[PDB]
């Protein structure tokens, strides 16, 4: 029941897998190991939807079919740092150039 | 365990070392002249390097598997830049 | 004189099911008794057909449009054996895990006429790579040299 994710914040992106049976809290611990900030200092989002820690990834809508190796599902991430949490801000990737005429 | 791959436009992709070591070029860049866990790609923009990281996940998952293998999708708009990247990374 | 990769002319029937477990239109290719590749009717994605074949006959499978290589039971070649019970031999045809480079070539080849390869703004060596289309006869030579070692 493996699920493939892109955890994104600002211009940072983490590629990682996880179980459907694994929880949002267990995902925060994985983020902690990488980005060195504890679970209480991070929020996880699903298109601007605050995910509950106790809920499973499957319950949040991160199914295997929806979150594939070739097309991972996005998880928003926002940190506290100052006092309150910062607003979610996923910086989009660069735009491709115009398709060459020969490829049209 | 993990490494950081940085695009030309400043996007940071954090990926399992094992996955990134799919690329022989990346292996050499990590070893360096003094090793490092970060690599900068001065000619690979974010929309390309993101696709490359997705391919690493794909390759590692579906190699040596009985389960049916889906296509690796490539939009026409990205194909040419991705080919250039793939040529350089040798994966 | 006598190619290593050839069908043997046994006259021992073998019922086979070609099962297309790929998103490609599949071309079945039969190697005749002199090891020459012989095309057969194509299989659309999501389809399978029960086929009359023989023991010791050699098959491989390609994308019908592009001649990209496909796997059959996780290998390149397929050889029907004797039907145990009344069971047909399954030949499950699947995508390989293409390198990223090869997969990019496949997509570029599909969008660009061969005559316009040289109009693309890329290094000369990538032109040569594009022009080196997946070839049945070349893959046989490769498999033949590997067979000895
Ligand atoms: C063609 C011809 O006439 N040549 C024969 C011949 C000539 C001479 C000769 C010399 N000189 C001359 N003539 C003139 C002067 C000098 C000498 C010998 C000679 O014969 C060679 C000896 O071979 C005997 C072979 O015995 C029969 C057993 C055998 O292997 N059958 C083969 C066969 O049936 N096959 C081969 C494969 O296993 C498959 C099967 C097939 O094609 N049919 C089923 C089929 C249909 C559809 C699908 C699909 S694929 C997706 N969808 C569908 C529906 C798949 C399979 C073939 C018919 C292709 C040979």
């Amino acid at each position: 029941m493996d699920v493939f994710l892109m955890i994104r914040r600002h211009k940072t992106t983490i590629f990682t897998d996880a179980k459907e049976s694994s929880t949002v809290f267990e995902l925060k611990r994985i983020v902690e190991g990488i980005l060195k900030r504890p679970p209480d200092e991070q929020r996880l989002y699903k298109d601007d939807q605050l995910l509950d820690d106790g809920k499973t990834l499957g319950e949040c809508g991160f199914t295997s079919q929806t979150a594939r190796p070739q097309a991972p599902a996005t998880v928003g991430l926002a940190f506290r740092a100052d006092d309150t949490f910062e607003a979610l801000c996923i910086e989009p990737f660069s735009s491709p150039p115009e398709l060459p005429d020969v490829m049209k | 365990m993990y490494v950081k791959l940085i695009s030309s436009d400043g996007h940071e992709f954090i990926v399992k070392r094992e996955h990134a070591l799919t690329s022989g070029t990346i292996k050499a860049m990590l070893s360096g002249p003094n090793e490092t866990n970060e690599v900068n790609f001065r000619e690979i923009p974010s929309h390309v390097l993101s696709k490359v990281c997705m391919y690493f996940t794909y390759k590692v998952r579906y190699t040596n598997s009985s389960t049916e293998i889906p296509e690796f999708p490539i939009a026409p708009e990205i194909a040419l830049e991705l080919l250039m990247a793939a040529n350089f990374l040798d994966c | 004189p006598r190619p290593v990769l050839r069908s043997v002319n046994s006259r021992e029937p073998s019922q086979v099911i070609f099962c297309n477990r790929s998103p490609r239109v599949v071309l079945p290719v039969w190697l005749n008794f002199d090891g020459e590749p012989q095309p057969y009717p194509t299989l659309p994605p999501g389809t399978g057909r029960r086929i009359h074949s023989y023991r010791g006959h050699l098959w491989l499978f390609r994308d019908a449009g592009t001649h990209d290589g496909l796997l059959v039971n996780q290998t390149e070649l397929f050889v029907p054996s004797l039907n145990v019970d009344g069971q047909p031999i399954f030949a499950n045809i699947t995508l390989p895990v293409y390198t990223l480079k090869e997969r990019c070539l496949q997509v570029v080849r599909s969008l660009v006429k061969p005559e316009n390869y040289r109009r693309l703004d890329i290094v000369r060596s990538l032109y040569e790579d594009l022009e080196d289309h997946p070839n049945v006869q070349k893959d046989l030579e490769r498999l033949t040299q590997e067979r000895i070692a």
